[PDB]
DNA sequence: GTCCCTGTTCGGGCGCC
DNA sequence: ATGGCGCCCGAACAGGGACTG
């Protein structure tokens, strides 16, 4: 029927009015499906007939439901949504089965005719006109229908939740997961109390969508009594993938990484750079062909998750793969994963593996607070000494919650360390770079305290690139130990962060040199202040491109 | 009973639309309990998605107590809300910070403005969509709450300020700052006397706050590296103190020398260094507090539990430069230390200038937003941005 | 001021319900 | 057609440092 719940007052945006769009032709099979629905809805008071006194109109269409038998009536309210007010969405996330606690009895039931059972604001029904009826209930394709149904459902369940605080009801759209610590027979009674409570508010629960035995179909999973699994994921077997086919592959792999450990999508996602066409085809690289093959081998293996025990602690263990990728597993008992995941977001032009580990810990922590409301204890592949070295010398405030080291390679380490004091017996290089804004010409070079001088001319460069080119030049022409003095806090700040990877090949070449060195000391002096021998190198690189 | 005061927003701006961040189970359970009690007493009312405004919310458990306090991050709404400081407060021996936030729940709020005070209570694992509320009375943490209640606040503290003229009672947001020159012991007796005075309706020491001046190294033997680090530090300090000169020191580096080469300081160069030290002792000239501008606060992590900070409004025009020390152990939390550091700096600005500073925090944005609520303890929240600080200002205020 | 570099937020595409 | 969340990417922004005469 129609819910006797109060309607949600909805207004339009100021200075705007209803939509006025005509209807497009449709197939006879779709016209039959609509007249079979509109005539029955009109008798249920869900849609009311109008006349010439309603200048508004909106085109409609119909598609096949998940059951592939009944027709879902969709309206193209794309013009009404532009002129409809803004709502605050109440659906703050997606429930995950790893956050479900163990219950003795579980029921998964859906509400029949969700939108079409919740009344619509009377003053707003004018704009919902279509050729002629108008919606008296929540229509599909409207901006406010999801938020209004989700809030109305919460209003309806509120008396039942207050009366039954120990029955857990996972409410997502019209689907209801109901768990209880009661015996099977006493649980069935509580379900009927819930079905009678919903029916009181005009919400029906047809038996066709009333699951009573495991495995329950819920949110794309299969809920068993002591475990859960994800519905099968078929990867598109093709020969020449396109831009749209790669997203379908990566999007499914990301969905699979929630329970399948070891999923990587770096090189696959890297192939979508610079493209501007959805149907564009791209030659698949060889490093991505190996990445897709090993992903396929994991999905062939079976895997499943467990449920959350509040009495036990949460444990998250992170492994490391190449290309700056990370995989994690959250469990409470060894080799009984509640959930898995992956992290591979490149943050920053320059970074190392300790930053990336810190970022993965933060992502997992926030993710764990959503699902379980608490923070997990970590198992990180980094030595306590390596972490103490980093956070003591790093200028930013960084921190990792309670964790423990695990001897599972590849270990996370810093590939080089800058000296704190100048190196005795090491040649002192005074580097500097300069570039011209107009001609884009520049010169990088150095001056040593032993008489050596070199100046390298550069074309199509910037002032900051010449400073890095000078440091790179000193590293190339020095021994295993070297002192470098630069006037560039840009280049100093980059190198002092101890990066091991960069979007810049110039920095990558600098990183490769710094790992070969045994001792490096980098100092900073102000530019254009007569300090030697920064004054000597400044005159060399400025000759011909400045003043 | 009491009529409301009509309040509107600033011209050309809409209300806040800020997403709620994830909350732990203990915070959500505390918020649900507090909200149900506030809803029963008519302080807040449920609302739906037809309200397009939102403002974050969380809770904090103060010290060793079984009581939680609800905290609404209303600083985004305060910036959009329509618009003498006691100079003697910073010169009191002891200052107690009282929370009079409960007093705002007696005055109703303008109905047309309630739509902007909306907040959402999340659920664990998204069992339930967000359950939204709005305020019916003066909300805690809002700029308008102390202003509308200012008339009623003075009428309560008037018999206490009269009988205690040597006591300075200042109000900022939900807090009431009470300072005195009384002996420690009699001071608490008076604070309890004021607490009893407030129940008829319904520990700082600013005298010991110090400044951390810029200090130069003192050595018996100087190298080219030591002098280069000194010239660069003086070259920066001369931007704050125009009397700093570095001519005689920089000429000792004339040439292309090794960093470890020992340089003997000349008479004129060592005179220049001794004169530069006396300049750093002098206070900065031409620094006048502008109440119409924001207070900028930079913080540098010096390591080993050391934290330096500078409060200013114009570049190189520091109103105060202090330092903050803490634990020197291995069980140190940078985020916990930084959160305590911003609460001390903010509390000083409220006592000194009665204004909150805009912090430039040297922390990754995600690192801060993940844990900063776990250590917060104040009823207010200052504005902040996240900096990728130069490794230079860390060296300039670094102690030796 | 302009020009460079870097970090964040934004709305596209796909995936999931 | 709509809403949520996720991932990835590239546009637009803001904030800071170095530079010309
Ligand atoms: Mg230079």
């Amino acid at each position: 029927p129609i819910s006797p719940i109060e309607t949600v007052p909805v207004k339009l945006k100021p200075g705007m009015d209803g939509p006025k769009v005509k209807q497009w032709p449709l197939t006879e099979e779709k016209i039959k499906a609509l007249v079979e629905i509109c005539t029955e809805m009109e008798k249920e008071g869900k849609i009311s007939k109008i006349g010439p006194e309603n200048p508004y109109n909106t085109p409609v269409f119909a598609i096949k439901k998940k059951d592939s038998t009944k027709w879902r009536k969709l309206v193209d309210f794309r013009e009404l949504n532009k002129r409809t007010q803004d709502f605050w969405e109440v659906q703050l996330g997606i429930p995950h089965p790893a956050g479900l606690k163990k219950k003795k009895s579980v029921t998964v039931l859906d509400v029949g005719d969700a939108y079409f059972s919740v009344p619509l604001d009377e003053d707003f029904r004018k704009y919902t006109a279509f050729t002629r009826y108008q919606y008296n209930v929540l229509p599909q394709g409207w901006k406010g229908s999801p938020a209004i149904f989700q809030s109305s459902m919460t209003k309806i369940l509120e008396p039942f939740r207050k009366q039954n605080p120990d029955i857990v009801i996972y409410q997502y759209m019209d689907d209801l997961y109901v768990g209880s610590d009661l015996e099977i027979g006493q649980h069935r009674t509580k379900i009927e109390e819930l079905r009678q409570h919903l029916l009181r508010w005009g919400l029906t629960t047809p038996d066709k969508k009333h699951q009573k035995e495991p495995p329950f179909l819920w949110m794309g999973y299969e809920l068993h009594p002591d475990k859960w699994t994800v519905q099968p994921i078929v990867l598109p077997e093709k020969d020449s993938w396109t831009v749209n086919d790669i997203c379908k592959l990566v999007g499914k792999l990301n969905w699979a990484s929630q329970i399948y450990p070891g999923i990587k999508v770096r090189q696959l996602s890297k192939l979508l750079r610079g493209t501007k066409a959805l149907t564009e085809v791209i030659p698949l690289t060889e490093e991505a062909e190996l990445e897709l093959a090993e992903n396929r081998e994991i999905l062939k293996e079976p895997v499943h998750g467990v449920y959350y025990d509040p009495s036990k602690d949460l444990i998250a263990e992170i492994q490391k793969q190449g290309q700056g990728q990370w995989t994690y597993q959250i469990y409470q008992e060894p080799f009984k994963n509640l959930k898995t995941g992956k992290y591979a977001r490149m943050r920053g032009a320059h970074t190392n593996d300790v930053k990336q580990l810190t970022e993965a810990v933060q992502k997992i922590t926030t993710e764990s607070i959503v699902i379980w409301g608490k923070t997990p204890k970590f198992k990180l592949p980094i030595q306590k000494e390596t972490w103490e070295t980093w956070w003591t010398e790093y200028w930013q405030a960084t921190w990792i919650p309670e964790w423990e080291f695990v001897n599972t390679p590849p270990l996370v380490k810093l590939w080089y360390q800058l000296e704190k004091e100048p190196i005795v017996g090491a040649e002192t290089f005074y580097v500097d770079g300069a570039a011209n804004r107009e001609t884009k010409l520049g010169k990088a070079g150095y001056v040593t305290n032993r008489g050596r001088q070199k100046v390298v001319t550069l074309t199509d460069t910037t002032n900051q690139k010449t400073e890095l080119q000078a440091i790179y030049l000193a590293l190339q022409d020095s021994g295993l130990e070297v002192n470098i003095v630069t006037d560039s806090q840009y280049a100093l700040g980059i190198i002092q962060a101890q990066p091991d990877q960069s979007e810049s090949e110039l920095v990558n070449q600098i990183i490769e040199q710094l790992i070969k060195k045994e001792k490096v000391y980098l100092a900073w002096v102000p530019a254009h202040k007569g300090i030697g021998g920064n004054e000597q190198v400044d005159k060399l690189v400025s000759a011909g491109i400045r003043k | 009973p009491i009529e409301t005061v009509p309040v509107k927003l600033k011209p050309g701006m809409d209300g806040p639309k800020v997403k709620q961040w994830p909350l732990t189970e203990e915070k959500i359970k505390a918020l649900v309990e507090i909200c149900t009690e506030m809803e029963k007493e008519g302080k807040i009312s449920k609302i739906g998605p037809e309200n397009p405004y939102n403002t974050p919310v969380f809770a904090i458990k103060k010290k060793d107590s079984t009581k939680w306090r609800k905290l609404v991050d209303f600083r985004e709404l305060n910036k959009r809300t329509q618009d003498p400081h006691p100079a003697g407060l910073k010169k009191k021996k002891s200052v107690t910070v009282l929370d009079v936030g409960d007093a705002y729940f007696s005055v109703p709020l303008d109905e047309d403005f309630r739509k902007y005070t909306a907040f959402t209570i999340p659920s664990i694992n998204n069992e339930t969509p967000g359950i939204r509320y709005q305020y019916n009375v003066l909300p805690q943490g809002w700029k308008g709450s102390p202003a509308i209640f200012q008339s009623s606040m003075t009428k309560i503290l008037e018999p206490f300020r009269k009988q205690n003229p040597d006591i300075v009672i200042y109000q900022y947001m939900d807090d009431l700052y009470v300072g005195s020159d009384l002996e420690i012991g009699q001071h608490r007796t008076k604070i309890e006397e004021l607490r009893q005075h407030l129940l008829r309706w319904g520990e700082l020491h600013p005298d010991k706050w110090t400044v951390q001046p810029i200090v130069l190294p003192e050595k018996d033997s100087w190298t080219v590296n030591d002098i280069q680090k000194l010239v660069g530090k003086l070259n920066w300090a001369s931007q704050i103190y125009p009397g700093i000169k570095v001519r005689q020191l920089s000429k000792l580096l004339r040439g292309t020398k090794a960093l470890t080469e020992v340089i003997p300081l000349t008479e004129e160069a060592e005179l220049e260094l001794a004169e530069n030290r006396e300049i750093l002792k002098e206070p900065v000239h031409g620094v006048y507090y502008d109440p119409s501008k924001d207070l900028i606060a930079e913080i540098q992590k010096q390591g080993q539990g050391q934290w330096t900070y500078q409060i200013y409004q114009e570049p190189f025009k520091n109103l105060k430069t202090g330092k903050y020390a803490r634990m020197r152990g291995a069980h140190t939390n940078d985020v916990k230390q930084l959160t305590e550091a911003v609460q001390k700096i903010t509390t000083e600005s409220i006592v000194i200038w009665g204004k909150t500073p805009k912090f430039k925090l040297p922390i990754q944005k995600e690192t801060w937003e993940t844990w900063w609520t776990e250590y917060w303890q104040a009823t207010w929240i200052p504005e902040w941005e996240f900096v990728n600080t130069p490794p230079l200002v860390k060296l300039w205020y670094q102690l030796e």
